[PDB]
């Protein structure tokens, strides 16, 4: 069952993945080259189904705090 | 293997989750 818990998690923390995508572009100068690297291949993990739920956690760390670093609030 | 994968993916956002993103 805890798969189909991975699962709706997933399809939920995707509704962040335009504000990433975005952060990625729109910051392209004042970012890490390897920052905006990690940018994308977080994007690229959320597309995938065999994620972890522990991954899922971290990844909802990483959102909350990109939310709070860039156009804040 | 799934090790390997999880592995992986773990690495990647222990990299992000490190990275404070001073701005």
């Amino acid at each position: 069952s805890m798969k189909e818990k991975v699962k709706a998690k997933l399809v939920e923390i995707r509704k962040f993945v335009p504000f990433i995508r975005r952060v990625r572009i729109d910051f392209q100068d004042t970012l890490s080259k390897v920052q905006g690297h990690r940018l994308d291949a977080l994007v690229n993990l959320l597309d995938r189904e065999d994620v972890s739920m522990s991954s899922l956690n971290k990844i909802e760390v990483i959102i909350d705090k990109l939310r709070t670093r860039f156009n804040p609030r | 293997e799934p090790k390997i994968k999880e592995d992986a993916d773990n690495a990647m956002l222990d990299s992000l989750l490190a990275d404070p993103f001073e701005n």
